[PDB]
């Protein structure tokens, strides 16, 4: 796409190979890309995902060797890797507090992309694409907390599989289908297993395509204005190759994330982790102090705000005929929640790419970054007042700020312009 | 003409449906098996339960609450007008579906000191909590904060319905046959 | 229910250099075997592990004649038989006793600001600390509000916050007034009950650090081991992550 | 790099979306490869094996939903399968009989490549990626007749890693490694699972490279003429696109193929499996019948061929100064055997292609087929006279074929002339 | 050991048209709580399925009181119970006699020629040819190489393979001499021994028969639809692949 | 000059370092786990084993054969001269390492009644079938055609040794400790 030179066999073995298979000519290609020079810290967080996926799979397939998906077994399987299996300890927590830094790279992954416009033309096949990774990231992150089979464990599996009995007409076929039963029970965590399993190598099939889609499109840099493309000369001028120079600076922030991260998982394990899930599943009662993981709160905080008594609801129950009540309205409002993130491309109507360069934008758009933290707060919390009005808020802002804000935002904002090149903006 | 065009239709319908016939067991494999369906009925031992102690039993794979309800929980809930419940159904398995969440109607005996119900909130599944919780001296659910009173009625939260009562009744003095 | 005030204890395995005492592991197993083993059980600890490095670390032959205490069913046999090291210990003998084996880790003694878990962050889950505190909080008399009022069978104490509570001791919204609750738990310790072979003192507060700081150990035996890994990845990846920027700045240079 | 005509936007869609993810792009000109006109029936099985490897995957998806990797509960949750899983009992002779199949097609598709040269240059990195494919199947499929916990599940177990401890010095840190104990138990089955789950995609990713290497140079015809490239006139008369032609004639071959697989499969499911595998697993005592599954009879057959009466076995061990005695002697002939089919583009040395103009290999070749068929037959025989001898002038003919006969072929015969162009014999 | 002679039984449930003969299973279930049951087990069979359509169809009222009989240890309550249809067959109660759940699947009685597997391709497998006639080989007389060297607790069969044999039974190379050997399963069976209540002929032959259908059954309850979706999966790859093949020759028409 | 050369090699180097603490656990974790290597000793009962008879019994997950020879087996063992046999290595852990393989040095006692070792097939790993099996009045390994004699020596097929001897001694008239 972006002009540069071309891939040249030099070895006896690589003019054999390249006239049969050019493997190496599609990973010379891939590391050589021209990227932009001004690329800030904000965009290491990719490699930071990537390196997520490798360490969860290879974390995952050795827990596997381990753990038992039976009811009776399964609890005590994951202690015999704690106490037992050689390292055991060790891989589990790696895989456990690995999901937080996983999901802690994609909300800065999301809201770098937001900010900066990298979900508007040309790249909104890498946006959809990253939200379908992300979809399957929670399904995935979902399963992966029932094996162990404690009690955040087997009550998170009964609310969301009940999510999906929720639908009208056929939820609770639906509900049935995903059980295997009347209620959460064996036939649940066998089948779990296989689909914890079979997720992740969806996810990578995926990110192949998302690596795809920007290498196709090139990638955003902060300012916005495109690579020249008239020559190579300029082109040169506003990119470096990316590797080495930003292989290099990429390995480098993640050698850093991981150095937190393994001070993380060698001296404080479970401070993201909720306490109840070491006590084993008892389907014959619900702790008091249920509470999802860290990463699902401000989506369980938007569900559970919208009650039988919030005005909204109550319209929707009477223009629906009551096939909207409270139950079916926090799923919609949930899932809904996620949809119109993804939706973004099509209503942000402004054609200034950055939000560099946006100064109302820039104020809606951290305050949707303090929402966000909000509403992880507020989903923690109990649902009484003044909480119940918190999240009430928190989430109203969430929908107005791409259904309303961004559709007017752009029909009404003055931008400042942004500099004539990359080159401008590095050398600044 | 259309001779050679209709070959092109056969030849994909008889695919479409071949798949088909390949793509529903990969899906009913998923639905309740044989064990599963072959659904049983037991009995509960009542004897020693006193008033205000709740039973919780499991049943199909899922908790039976029977409470034997105090003095104070039978006359809080006789006391709700019907025009004061969120959801006016009875939602008892033993009588007409169409009848009325009175407190006489969610229970098995006609003194109402015996209420049987599934122990799973109609909201999301989770098991509500009992011993006079909640705000309306009946249980609460700690998942979303749904309400129910003495008889189980929901009130306050996101869920919809009140809790079910299932098919349940007095075998002789002491023991109650659920299903 | 909510969070309540645990007592602070300072536990030598706290801090990234904090480490076991061994000999408090040992007083806290015989204070278990002694005292808690009655009603509770240990189903996941092996017998075996008091001898593997990072725990009390006793004798093989001292940790093969503590296992001969207990009567257990061989699988196969389906006879009873002495206890071998690998066995787990015994279920708890009191059905509502729940077991111990991840108590110090299943239970969170610091909490807030208002949900914030910052406190969590700098003082630890304070599970120990907790377990410790209801050994520690069973007063002789229970608050005024419940002089009459007690339920019979379960006692009051000032940490334990799942506990129910009479109707006389909620304020108008119904929440407790009371620190803690009611436990179903009888008052397990009093000064002296265990005599330490060293002549180490059995006080209710000795007693109560020492078992906590076991129940520790049998929730993370590989405490230790973790935190050399921790080190070891740390002073690895310092390293790495200082020699990847002098070569990431010295690149470009030719750039800028 | 046949020449052809390339892709073009037509609906707006798809202009939108060229724009950004050639995805359209490359399936229009990967599924329009220009194919030789003359492919006989012979070039099918390489959609069988394509369509194998999405039945297992998909089946075993399923069945991992139900089964338990757990000594104590594998045989019986596989009968729970049988007897109570809607659908379960055909599930899993879909999956046992589809690994049938699935060797069926692969010996079939590796003679067809035997025969007509599609192993020589420029098409060796095709069969490298073919041999790992191969290598990665009986492993997979291996360790998924161990999943069942029968008593040939349990012993073939124990054999087959029992091969890795006759490597000298390093080989019983290499069994235990892999058993997880001193013998096989609970440890080695549950590993068994996490792996026999991982392989089938690296299968799946071997077999996306596999696609590629041949779509680079063109698929192989019976005559072994190149298509010419000179220009696209005298390309399209030596070819047809692969879509329509060769899709339609490869899904009815497809048809007819799961016709005859299913009739197996509804009518005799047990016919290509072993009775004593509905036995559960004794690990003391081993069954009289042992005997492979059939897709490993001609290597088993090899392998227990040489015994220490053997007289080049006697050699090698005084030789080696005992070092090579029959035990490591029949696991170095035995993956001999395959390695000596992967050197195979390097020592046939004659330049004509296909075997249809090469006389005297045409003998070789259908004696290597008929042993092929023998060393099967042995494999299931007993060790007594004379069926040792048979396999070891079974074995020995597998190995003079490709390092004596063909090497020494390619100085030697005198072929037939092939035709001019693909167009002379497609039009005969 | 090797394969040996089995009698080649015409079971109505063999062909691709064949199916069960719902009284037959019934008269073999007899048979088996007869007999049988004394000494097998069949660990893997659910009591409900003998309900189950495509098999004996059995009242679910008579399955509920045929439960009953069973003694069954319950899980949580560990005391025994009356069994219910949800149970499972009990096991073995003879420590030494195989269960029968899968053993018509896990016995062929059909072998070679010269292990060519021809035989069973058009035979099949046999397993229960084989029960049928281990049921049927018990000689009165043995053979003649054995009269006064027979072990004592062994009983010689025709049909068993695996059995030990006699010294004076085997030749220059060690080959058992006789047909079959000597199994440690008494003769079970006995002319008029089941009392069948339709009066249907209860001989050795019958019954061995009869409990060869049904232990067949019990190893493949599905046996029925597994058929029937054959014939199904048949019809329309049949019909697919003459519409496949004919839009494949009119394609391939313009080309050749 | 070779101030920036060295740090890319140290730069390296630190990688692989680090690469190499992160793979060996990967492997090592399948490796025995703690409830494998805490290695048991067992007792057995003897007193009910008559001559001609073997009792096999599972020990550290795998089968040990207890035979009580008969008098013609005994015979045989003490026949075989050291020439004949495949290997001549005792295979014994009770005594020296480089011990030969007599049939004295094959047996727990003087009288070489009792034959105890190791029901594992030296080949790979398969369980020989005895009560006198294969063509050496000993033992005959179905997977791949082992026979051994009647001291448990390899005579013929691919197995390279002697079925090992574990360490095995009588504690009593009637007790053997395994280990
Ligand atoms: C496993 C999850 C993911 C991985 C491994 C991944 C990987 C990457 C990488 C390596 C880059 C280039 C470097 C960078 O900009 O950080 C990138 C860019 C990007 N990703 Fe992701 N990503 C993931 C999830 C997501 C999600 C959830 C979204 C959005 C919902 C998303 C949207 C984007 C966008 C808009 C870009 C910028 C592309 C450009 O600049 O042209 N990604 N991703
Ligand atoms: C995006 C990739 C993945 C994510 C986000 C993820 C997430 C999780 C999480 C959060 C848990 C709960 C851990 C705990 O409760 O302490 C878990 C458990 C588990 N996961 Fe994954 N996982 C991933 C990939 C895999 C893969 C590929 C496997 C392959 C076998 C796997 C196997 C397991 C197993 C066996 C467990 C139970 C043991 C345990 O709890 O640590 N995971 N997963
Ligand atoms: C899952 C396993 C496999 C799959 C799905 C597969 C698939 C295919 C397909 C679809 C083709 C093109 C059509 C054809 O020529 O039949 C092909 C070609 C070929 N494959 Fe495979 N194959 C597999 C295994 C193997 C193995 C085991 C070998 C060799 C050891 C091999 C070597 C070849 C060769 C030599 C060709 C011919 C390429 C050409 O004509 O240029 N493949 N394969
Ligand atoms: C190339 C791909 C595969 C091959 C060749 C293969 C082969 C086999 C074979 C031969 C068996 C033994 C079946 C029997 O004894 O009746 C088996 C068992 C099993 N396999 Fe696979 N398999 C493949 C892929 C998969 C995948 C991807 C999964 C899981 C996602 C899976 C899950 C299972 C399970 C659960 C069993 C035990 C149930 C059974 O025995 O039918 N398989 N496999
Ligand atoms: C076979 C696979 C299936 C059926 C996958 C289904 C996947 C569904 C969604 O992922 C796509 C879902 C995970 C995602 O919804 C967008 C999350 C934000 C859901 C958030 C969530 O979590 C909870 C949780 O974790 C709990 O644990 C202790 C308990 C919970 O009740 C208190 C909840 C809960 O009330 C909610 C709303
Ligand atoms: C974690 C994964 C691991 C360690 C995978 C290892 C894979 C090794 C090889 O695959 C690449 C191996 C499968 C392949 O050797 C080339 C086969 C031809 C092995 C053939 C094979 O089968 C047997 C078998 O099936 C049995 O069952 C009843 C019993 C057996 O004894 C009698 C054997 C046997 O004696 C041999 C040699
Ligand atoms: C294990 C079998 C391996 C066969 C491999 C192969 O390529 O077959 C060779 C011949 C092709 O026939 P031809 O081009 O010599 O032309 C002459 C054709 N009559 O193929 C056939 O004879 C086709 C059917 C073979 C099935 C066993
Ligand atoms: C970037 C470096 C981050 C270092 C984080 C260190 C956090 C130490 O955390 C401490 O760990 C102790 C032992 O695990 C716990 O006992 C303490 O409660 C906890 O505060
Ligand atoms: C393409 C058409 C192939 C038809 C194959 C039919 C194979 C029928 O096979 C028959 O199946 C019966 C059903 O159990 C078995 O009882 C018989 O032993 C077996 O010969
Ligand atoms: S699940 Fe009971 S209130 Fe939401
Ligand atoms: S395993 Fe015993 S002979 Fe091969
Ligand atoms: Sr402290």
């Amino acid at each position: 796409g972006i002009p540069h030179d071309h891939y040249e066999p030099r070895t006896g073995i690589e003019k054999w190979l390249h006239s049969r298979l050019p493997i190496v000519a599609l990973a010379y290609d891939t590391i050589m890309i021209p990227t932009p020079r001004n690329l800030n810290w904000m965009w290491i967080w990719g490699v930071v995902l990537a390196f997520c996926l490798v360490l969860q799979i290879v974390t995952g397939i050795v827990l596997a060797m381990h753990y038992t998906p039976h009811v009776d077994l399964a609890f005590a399987s994951v202690e015999h890797i704690m106490r037992n299996v050689n390292g055991g300890f060790m891989l589990r927590y790696l895989h456990a507090n690995g999901a937080s830094l996983f999901f802690i790279a994609v909300y800065l992954h999301i809201f770098r992309g937001l900010y900066y416009g990298s979900y508007k033309a040309p790249r909104e096949v890498t946006w959809i694409v990253g939200m379908l990774i992300y979809l399957a990231m929670m399904a995935t992150a979902f399963m992966g907390y029932v094996l162990p089979w404690g009690q955040m464990s087997f009550w998170g599996a009964t609310v969301i599989t009940g999510l999906f009995g929720a639908i009208p007409g056929i939820g609770h076929s639906i509900q049935t289908w995903l059980l295997g039963g009347p209620c959460v029970d064996n036939a649940t965590l066998n089948r779990f297993f296989s689909l914890h399993y079979l997720l992740p190598f969806v996810i990578a099939a995926l990110v192949a395509i998302h690596i795809w889609a920007f290498h196709s499109t090139g990638n955003n840099n902060p300012t916005g204005v495109e690579v020249r493309r008239t020559s190579k000369a300029e082109a040169q001028k506003d990119t470096v190759p990316f590797w080495p120079y930003f292989i290099i600076k990429d390995v480098f922030a993640l050698a850093v994330v991981l150095l937190v991260f393994f001070a993380i998982v060698g001296f404080m394990p479970n401070y993201l982790g909720h306490p109840d899930n070491y006590i084993e599943a008892n389907p014959l009662s619900t702790p008091a102090h249920i509470v999802p993981e860290w990463y699902f709160l401000p989506f369980y905080a938007i569900l559970r705000a919208f009650t039988a008594d919030v005005w909204v609801v109550q319209i929707a129950n009477f223009i629906s005929f009551g096939i909207i009540d409270a139950k079916f309205f926090g799923v919609l409002a949930m899932f809904g929640a996620i949809l119109v993130m993804a939706l973004v491309p099509w209503l942000d109507t402004s054609p200034v790419r950055s939000g560099r360069y946006r100064p109302m934008f820039k104020i809606y758009f951290w305050l949707l970054a303090a929402d966000f933290v909000i509403l992880t707060w507020v989903g923690a919390q109990q649902t009484t007042f003044p909480y119940d009005w918190i999240s009430l808020i928190a989430s109203a802002y969430w929908f107005a700020y791409f259904l309303v804000i961004l559709p007017i935002l752009g029909a009404i904002e003055k931008p400042v312009a942004p500099p004539a090149t990359i080159e401008e903006d590095f050398n600044a | 003409g259309t001779r050679r065009d209709f070959l092109y239709y056969a030849t994909a319908g008889a695919g479409a449906v071949a798949t088909g016939a390949a793509v529903w067991p990969l899906i009913n494999q998923m639905n309740p098996s044989a064990d599963v369906q072959a659904l049983a009925s037991i009995f509960v031992d009542v004897s020693s339960v006193e008033p205000g102690v709740q039973l919780t039993v499991k049943f199909l794979g899922c908790p039976i609450f029977i409470r034997r309800r105090t003095e104070a929980d039978i006359e809080l809930g006789r006391s709700v007008q019907l025009g004061q419940l969120v959801d006016t159904n009875a939602r008892n398995a033993n009588i007409d579906a169409g009848a009325e969440a009175t407190d006489q109607n969610r229970t098995l005996d006609e003194a109402g000191e015996w209420l049987v119900m599934w122990g799973v909130c109609t909201h999301l599944g989770c098991v509500p909590i009992g011993g006079v919780s909640g705000d309306f001296g009946g249980w609460f659910c700690p998942c979303h904060g749904s309400h129910y009173d003495s008889a189980g009625r929901i009130r306050k939260g996101p869920a919809p319905e009140n809790l079910p009562i299932p098919l349940a009744k007095f075998i002789d003095e002491t023991t109650i046959q659920l299903g | 229910a909510g969070g309540g005030h645990v007592e602070d204890v300072p536990f030598s395995f706290e801090g990234p250099f904090g480490t076991f005492d061994q000999h408090q592991l040992q007083r806290g197993l015989q204070v278990y075997t002694e005292v808690c083993a009655a009603c509770h059980g240990m189903k996941f600890v092996p017998i075996r592990s008091l001898s593997e490095p990072g725990g009390p670390e006793l004798p093989e032959d001292q940790v093969r004649a503590y296992a001969t205490q207990f009567t257990v069913t061989d699988e196969e046999t389906g006879e009873d038989r002495e206890g071998k090291p690998t066995d787990h210990f015994p279920h708890s003998a009191l059905e509502n006793a729940p077991d111990l084996s991840l108590m110090a880790k299943a239970r969170a003694g610091f909490h807030g600001p208002m949900g914030t878990g910052i406190s969590q962050l700098f003082n630890g889950i304070g599970g120990p600390e907790y377990i410790y505190s209801v050994l520690t909080g069973f007063p002789e008399e229970p608050p005024k509000c419940a002089e009459g009022h007690e339920p019979d069978g379960f006692y009051y104490n000032r940490a334990f916050q799942n506990g129910s509570v009479p109707d006389t001791c909620k304020d108008a919204n119904g929440v407790k007034t009371t620190a803690g609750s009611w436990i179903a738990m009888p008052p397990p310790l009093m000064d002296d009950l265990v005599e330490y072979a060293d002549g180490h003192d059995a006080s209710v507060h000795a007693m109560a650090e020492d078992v906590s700081a076991f129940l520790m150990w049998a929730a993370e035996p590989k405490l230790m081991a973790r935190k050399q890994a921790g080190f070891t990845a740390v002073m690895f990846l310092t390293v790495l992550s200082v020699l990847l920027y002098l070569t990431n700045k010295r690149l470009w240079a030719g750039v800028k």
